[PDB]
């Protein structure tokens, strides 16, 4: 099953996903979204909550399946520590090159899910020795999957700078971690 | 509206 960290963060957007029913999309943003007012530049958990919120039932499902599976197999395989630092730094500057090309009002866990596919196939084919890779059916799904959000397949606004930056972010971890 | 990661 599941690991410490690949739970804390599906019940963390599970939660957040229920109390942006119940209080509305606009005044969990307030709270949760990147800084957007120089007075909420210190609220330090903004650079990274945008992670945690989710505007429909597809993003939120297909999301929590990938990091479930992804996340699921860096925990077991490298540690918790491991994937609470691929999380951490591709929440960061997923949302840092989101919000330069289109602004703050952006979320969602797929920053951190592209960068999770990238570091996962990159690692296992620069470093099988490490005991995790992407098989060659999730390599396809997710080779789909991004080329959607660039082409806008979805019918929905895509914070493409997020999904870019998380890739990259994946690719270069992967990359480092296999020297 | 709002961007989808
Ligand atoms: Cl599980």
């Amino acid at each position: 099953r599941a690991g410490p960290v690949t739970w804390v963060m599906m019940i963390a957007c599970v939660v957040v996903f229920i109390a942006m029913q119940i209080l509305g999309d606009q005044e969990v943003m307030l709270w949760l979204a990147w800084p957007f007012d120089p007075t909420l530049k210190f609220e330090f958990w903004r650079y990274f909550t945008h992670a945690l919120m989710h505007f429909s039932l597809m993003h939120i499902l297909f999301n929590l399946l990938w990091w479930w599976y992804l996340g699921g197999a860096v925990e077991k395989r490298l540690g918790s520590g491991k994937l609470i630092v691929i999380t951490l730094i591709s929440a960061l500057l997923s949302g840092y090159v989101q919000q330069k090309f289109s602004g703050p009002w952006f979320g969602g866990l797929s920053g951190v899910v592209y960068a999770l596919m990238g570091y996962v196939w990159l690692r296992g084919e620069r470093d099988p020795q490490s005991g995790i890779y992407l098989q060659r059916g999730l390599i396809i799904f997710a080779l789909i999957w991004i080329v959607a959000g660039w082409f806008d397949l979805f019918g929905m606004s895509m914070a493409n700078g997020a999904h870019i930056a998380g890739l990259a972010v994946g690719l270069a971890m992967a990359f480092v971690d296999s020297l | 509206r709002v961007r989808h990661a």
